[PDB]
């Protein structure tokens, strides 16, 4: 009741996506008439005729009311919703303009506007036989089609421990005491036999005597966080295939039984399924009141670069372990990116739209003509989620287990450094 | 918390006035929600505002904040509406953590709900005594 | 605005609890009297600290301030002293003109009480919800 | 176009008051057509500005801006005739592109003028309802 | 000030055509409120603002504005739009502000406005 | 290293405004130092970084390097967050041979200083005019 | 900027010494001025050049180079005639937004000038105080 419809309450008072309304909602049936009214404009056979008249007689639909979700990631990716809308006939607004000049005194003209009609919906239809084929090549593509990147990903995170670890031995190196050992990885950038020149200093030799380092380490954070968002959008595969299929709408009589209307109605109905990927465990409850930006991975790599920086002169040692715990800290919150990564959320969903019509006005020889543009008013689309996925899968979580062993890794060896 | 008429009933010195804020929106740039006593004219109406802010990155606090304004009227012998000439200002900010629990967030407000009525708290702002 | 113990009853979600904050001193570096716990280590624990600031240059505008502060702490399996895991508290605010009446003072008084027992304030701070 | 006395019907809150403003001149500095509130005062007249602004090479659009202001009386209790102290100003602007045709103008001129009455606005404006 | 749906009727040169605005979500960059046609594509068309925004360090003098587009298509080809400022102090009146509202109704429905809008003809 | 507060002076056309550079530290590498304005917003802040280096082998001759940076700071950003939006470059560089003397330093040290106050350069930095 | 004599004041290092600067013509070669002293030999004499350029396909920015060359001439002991044997550089850069404003220019320029004067870059340049 406090929350929306469609969220819940975890353990410890947390925001959380309801799942029992997300995925089996409560349908209700629906009869709200949008123009129960229509008017005519003009005059036929001498007569002069603008009255209102209504043309709604009974509506009836089913749908879901209204949710809201929350990201249960940190990417940020939102989990699906299940939407009903299945009119029991659909609805088209045509405001044509009838006029047709017979012979022997027999003449009309005039225009028609909020009148609708309505007409089966082809509900019953299932593309699951053409959708499910389209996945498992797709999958085994998938390696030989990305298989570059998420290598030269693992690369770039395992060189990033590299730097880490090296920036984290000249910090021990500072907290321990020392000005001429203090240069083991002094001598790793120059690629010279540097000599000294006087008695220099820890702090002085270590806030920017490692320029070179703080430069790769910002080029290659920057790059993984490049090649992380791709990764990520790469967890999703969605796939439809539409095809065409023609009606036609039973007989009206806008006026008083003065002129029929017939002809054809170009429908596509498409076959839509998305599949997913995530974690396996912290999906149905992951904190989203605390979690760290994604500004601060860049605000940290250009930190020792900024040369504005009085802290430096005031507590080194507390804003270098800061350093040190916030990226551990963001490393750890995209590590749940890569554990136990299998399917979490599928949805299958069925959609009719109209792309074209036709007209055809039938009464005596054909008298009438009709240069109508033609709208829709009530489309049908239906979206459910389903858990039984009925076909090989692609389980990556073997192909992800290296980036969360690194990530771990790395976040035990920052963690490691204390003040 | 849906916003709605809100009627204080018993409040003042002797206890015998009542109160009726009437629902005026909710500002969204800020998330705040107003109320209003009826009547006419902005300069000269008792305001009461809510505002509830979920623990931001750089904060990791929530917060509440409640305030209500009060307007004098002296309204003058003629010459136009009356001029606003002092305002009363209440102003209350209470905070927790994200493992807060509700029973001791009600307990927090009980608290400070009966301060409010207890004589230290009275003599304290009814007659400006400093507390001594 | 005499210092005593002050027994506050029906307190909490269901109203029943009550507190007992007995007398401190009046802190003299900045003239602010405080109450505590009944004790003993409690006394030392929960806080309600109250202050009327007089006109001044920066104060003009008498200003009345009020702090309550809760903490809660635990005993981890094998301890023995309980730390406190967390911490409660709300700060409210009087600031009132020269020219302000006692009158007004104890309706603004009385409505802030009014409001934290609405079911509005209970619902957005108890439940940490906001207003829609 | 031709300026002449304008009697606007029903007007205000009740629709019961009428308005009548007499047609002034045309400033050419400007080209702007006023419309004046019969009376004597010039700081206590209901006024109304007309302005057709045609495209240039700048701008390539049609324009016209209509601006409308009331005075508050507020008189005083004697000592003299009564001095401005509120003004309500009105500002509409339509832009019109060059290739713009009669119809879809008049569609324009209508639709604001049926946003103006309904319900929506009239709490907006009036009662400074946010729209919400 | 709720959010619904709008049926604006007898609008046009000859007053006949009817609009139907049905509400968006409030812009919470600024809060702003927002309204558009039934649709579905003219929903992304037509537009009707509103805002009112309250005194501030630059605003005193609430200020009420209500914005107004049409495009034209056929590719959107032309566009048509409106804007009204309604600037009111802090101790205006409701009778004032609907003094106001009903007047500028009033001369949009004149002749002179209808003259200077629909053909676009200043007062001369 | 450089730790010493500068206060500036006939900033501007007007000549009347001034500023105030405070040390922010040194950049033990290139020997270079930093200094910027009191606050705390890279906008509002103007940087100052002066550098002087020493012969070792990839060149003969002195080098002193001094970048401004004259960011304008923008107020109305759709919040209290005053950005940039022109970067003000200002990058000065010299070469002396290693038997120049302080004297020949002084001389186009002053000269610099001398044609910068005089209407020449003013014309072509701020005006943008070639030399006609 | 344009030809002419100008007057420059406090040269080398004290606020006695003057100096005059007349131009030499423009080269419509290039387009880069050229101002110096009373002379034959510019060895002997004291260059200062000036340049200007605006958006073009090159860049985007308004581009104004100051260079200003003192070579000093030696005129025995080995070289006869006029030989320079110490070279200084007086590279000043200035670069601007396309939608930068005159002020946004010249605080730059001022705060250059007066930065020469100050004792920082005095001894930073005279003196060579190191900046490790």
């Amino acid at each position: 009741p406090k929350l929306p419809r469609g969220l819940r309450f975890g353990a410890d008072n947390e925001i959380l996506n309801d799942f029992q309304e997300l995925w089996f909602p409560d349908l209700f049936i629906e009869s709200s008439d949008t123009h129960p009214w229509y008017t005519l404009k003009g005059r036929v056979l001498n007569a002069h005729l603008d009255d209102r008249l209504p043309n709604v007689g009974g509506r009836q639909v089913r749908r879901t009311p209204h949710r809201v979700t929350v990201p249960i990631a940190s990417s940020g990716l939102r989990p699906v919703t299940t939407v009903q809308y299945d009119p029991a006939a659909l609805s088209f607004l045509l405001n044509a303009r009838v006029d047709w000049d017979f012979g022997n005194g027999d003449s009309a003209n005039l225009v028609i506007n909020d009148f609708l009609f309505r007409t089966f919906a082809p509900k019953e239809f299932d593309f699951s036989n053409s959708l499910v084929p389209r996945y498992t090549q797709a999958f085994s593509a998938f390696n030989a089609k990305y298989g570059t990147m998420i290598g030269e990903g693992l690369e770039t995170i395992k060189y990033l421990g590299l730097l880490l670890r090296r920036l984290r031995e000249g910090y021990r190196a500072v907290k321990r005491g020392d000005l001429r050992a203090l240069r083991r990885v002094i001598q790793s950038y120059h690629n010279g036999k540097w000599k000294p020149a006087t008695a220099g200093n820890l702090w002085l030799e270590f806030r920017y005597g490692l320029m070179p380092l703080f430069y790769d380490i910002r080029d290659v954070m920057l790059d993984w966080q490049n090649r992380h968002d791709k990764i990520q959008r790469l967890l999703r595969f969605s796939v439809g295939h539409g095809e065409d299929y023609v009606v036609e709408f039973d007989n009206l009589y806008p006026a008083v039984a003065y002129f029929k209307l017939k002809g054809e109605i170009t429908l596509e109905r498409r076959h839509r399924h998305g599949i997913s990927y995530a974690n396996r465990e912290g999906y149905a409850v992951f904190d989203n009141g605390s979690l760290r930006p994604v500004s601060d991975w860049k605000e940290l790599a250009t930190a020792f670069i900024n040369p504005h920086e009085v802290a430096w002169e005031l507590t080194p040692y507390s804003f270098v372990v800061d350093w040190f715990l916030n990226v551990g800290d963001i490393l750890a919150q995209q590590g749940q990116l890569y554990h136990n990564i299998d399917i979490v959320d599928g949805f299958d969903r069925r959609d009719i739209r109209l792309k074209s019509f036709t007209i055809k006005g039938e009464r005596n020889g054909r008298p009438v003509n009709v240069s109508a543009s033609l709208s829709a008013v009530d489309l049908f689309y239906s979206r459910l989620h389903t858990s039984n996925l009925p076909f090989a899968t692609l389980d990556l979580d073997t192909t992800f287990s290296s980036f969360k062993h690194v990530l771990d890794s790395i976040f035990l060896l920052t963690q490691r450094v204390k003040r | 918390a849906k916003l709605e008429t809100v009627t204080l009933g018993n409040i003042g010195k002797d206890g015998k006035q009542t109160l009726v804020l009437n629902p005026r929106g909710v500002n969204p740039t800020n998330g705040v929600a107003s109320l209003s006593q009826a009547g006419a004219v902005p300069a000269l109406e008792k305001r009461v505002t809510v505002s509830v802010s979920q623990p931001s990155r750089n904060r990791k606090n929530y917060k509440v904040q409640v305030k209500i304004q009060n307007p004098t009227a002296c309204t003058a012998n003629g010459s136009c509406d009356p001029s606003v000439t002092r305002q009363a200002y209440a102003d209350v900010t209470f905070s927790f953590t994200q493992y807060s629990t509700d029973e001791e967030r009600a307990f927090v407000r009980t608290e400070l709900a009966a301060l409010l009525a207890s004589p230290l708290l009275i003599d304290a702002i009814d007659q400006l005594n400093p507390a001594y």
